[PDB]
């Protein structure tokens, strides 16, 4: 089983520099080339660079905007990817994926990427790192809609579960808005009557910049 | 190399086929492999991007026969013979010929039958209000198109400072949006008055859906 998983992100000071890594497991890390693409909200992807396999002796090459910023390097006994950001700026807030690139000197080779990571956001803010508050949303038939209301997080992103991820059907969770400096979204599940309050019903909010998760059990008013 | 995409975005309606453009400042044609070197990716919202077709024309493993990529050179081209609820996301080209280059991607958006939404009223939470705050939403459900209005009225008087909108990307199963109007008053606001309404308003009707509750309840 091929795994790529992101680390480092977070909220970032203007000026300063950041390092990401992305750990691997399931394949021969040095027989891959591996590359770095970043995204900015609802913006499009943008290829930063890459390091390539053992058999090139793991040379670098980056894209024109990130040249002279941006550095990639390779633990290969560790088979953990690294991205270094130097001198970052808010242009830099976007989520950052490694990707599994071409390995064309053993094994099977095509021209793309197989597999990515789940990326990680990072955000260049001056602001402050502080944890959501989570509200419960109830009611003043046959099925009942509750909610999670979360307010003031920053930085972005948060997500939202139910029932620690049992309850999967029913669930809107709309786009977060950003007002005075801060973050909310709320997230909605609609059940049968007969499901709530008979049984429990709770959400999982989590702040990843914060390394917080708040439950909220919905109670009946 | 510079890769353009084409269209930014488009919608068609399940059953219906599509075709997305991209385009490169050079020819991805690699003369020593004899290969061109561009693939396409899906990517769904909050999700990491999935390869779908590389070089050119070659589908990845898991791919349904539905999408087909043609092309050769500095023209290319995505088809899909028949879009479904799942083809909801925005496609990215990207050559490798020379290093690697994505486009600019096109969002893939379902067109549907016009549903009405389920309109609900949701009062402040007593931890909130104990806080001091005072946040009412009004959740509007699985509707279409889109474009849906909510005016607020507290006390019969129309609100309209201290309201944020958001909806939800068009959903993976039956295409429809969700969307929520949040008016946020500090607890002080919340007190001084009682009847908090919302109206919807939507091309599913004239009438506006409306929901209420009484502070003193
Ligand atoms: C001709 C240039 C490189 O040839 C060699 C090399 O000299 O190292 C040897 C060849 O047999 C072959 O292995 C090629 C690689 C080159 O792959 C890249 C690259 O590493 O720069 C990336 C790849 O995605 C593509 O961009 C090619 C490009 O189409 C031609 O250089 O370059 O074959 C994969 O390396
Ligand atoms: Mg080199």
């Amino acid at each position: 089983e091929v795994m790529l998983v992101e680390s480092g992100g977070g909220l970032v000071q203007p000026g300063n520099s950041l390092r990401l890594s992305c750990a691997t497991s399931g394949f021969t890390f040095t027989d891959y080339y591996m590359s770095w693409v970043r995204q900015p909200p609802g913006k499009a992807l943008e290829w930063l660079g890459f390091i390539r396999n053992k058999a090139k002796g793991y040379t670098t090459e980056y894209s024109a905007s990130v040249k002279g910023r941006f550095t990639i390097s390779r633990d290969n006994s560790q088979s953990i990817l690294y991205l270094q950001m130097n001198t970052l700026r808010a242009e830099d807030s976007a989520t950052y994926y490694c990707a599994r690139d071409i390995s064309p000197s053993y094994g099977v080779y095509y021209e793309g990427f197989a597999y990515w990571g789940q990326g990680t956001l990072v955000t260049v803010s001056a602001a402050t790192t502080t944890a959501p508050s989570v509200y419960p949303l109830v009611p003043g038939g046959s099925s009942v809609t509750l909610g999670c209301l979360v307010k003031g997080y920053f930085p972005e992103p948060v997500t939202v579960k139910w029932n620690y991820g049992a309850l999967s059907s029913g669930v809107r969770t709309v786009s977060s808005v950003l007002q005075s400096g801060f973050y909310s979204l709320s997230s909605l599940v609609t059940v049968p009557s007969s499901t709530w309050p008979s049984q429990t019903v709770i959400c999982n909010v989590a702040h990843p910049a914060s390394k917080t998760e708040l439950i909220k059990r919905i109670e009946p008013r | 190399i510079v890769m353009t995409q084409s269209p930014s975005s488009l919608a068609v309606s399940a059953g219906e086929k599509v075709t997305m453009s991209c385009k490169s400042s050079q020819s991805l044609l690699n003369s020593r492999t004899r290969k061109n070197y561009l693939a396409w990716y899906q990517q769904k919202p909050g999700q990491s991007p999935k390869l779908l077709i590389y070089w050119a024309s070659t589908r990845e493993s898991g791919v349904p026969d539905r999408f087909t990529g043609s092309g050769s050179g500095t023209d290319f081209t995505l088809t899909i013979s028949s879009v479904q609820a799942e083809d909801l996301a925005v496609y990215y080209c990207k050559q490798s010929n020379n290093l690697r280059t994505f486009g600019g991607g096109t969002k893939l958006e379902i067109k549907r039958a016009d549903a009405a939404p389920t309109v609900s009223i949701f009062p402040p939470s007593s931890e909130q209000l104990t806080s001091g705050g005072a946040s009412v939403v009004c959740f509007l459900n699985n509707f279409y198109p889109k474009d849906i209005n909510v005016k607020w009225k507290i006390d019969g008087s129309e609100r309209q400072n201290g309201v944020l909108n958001s909806w939800t990307d068009q959903d993976s199963k039956d295409s429809t949006y969700s969307m929520s109007s949040t008016l946020t008053l500090t607890k002080d606001e919340y007190e001084r008055h009682n009847s908090y309404t919302c109206e919807a308003t939507h091309k599913t009707s004239t009438s506006p859906i409306v929901k209420s509750f009484n502070r003193n309840e």
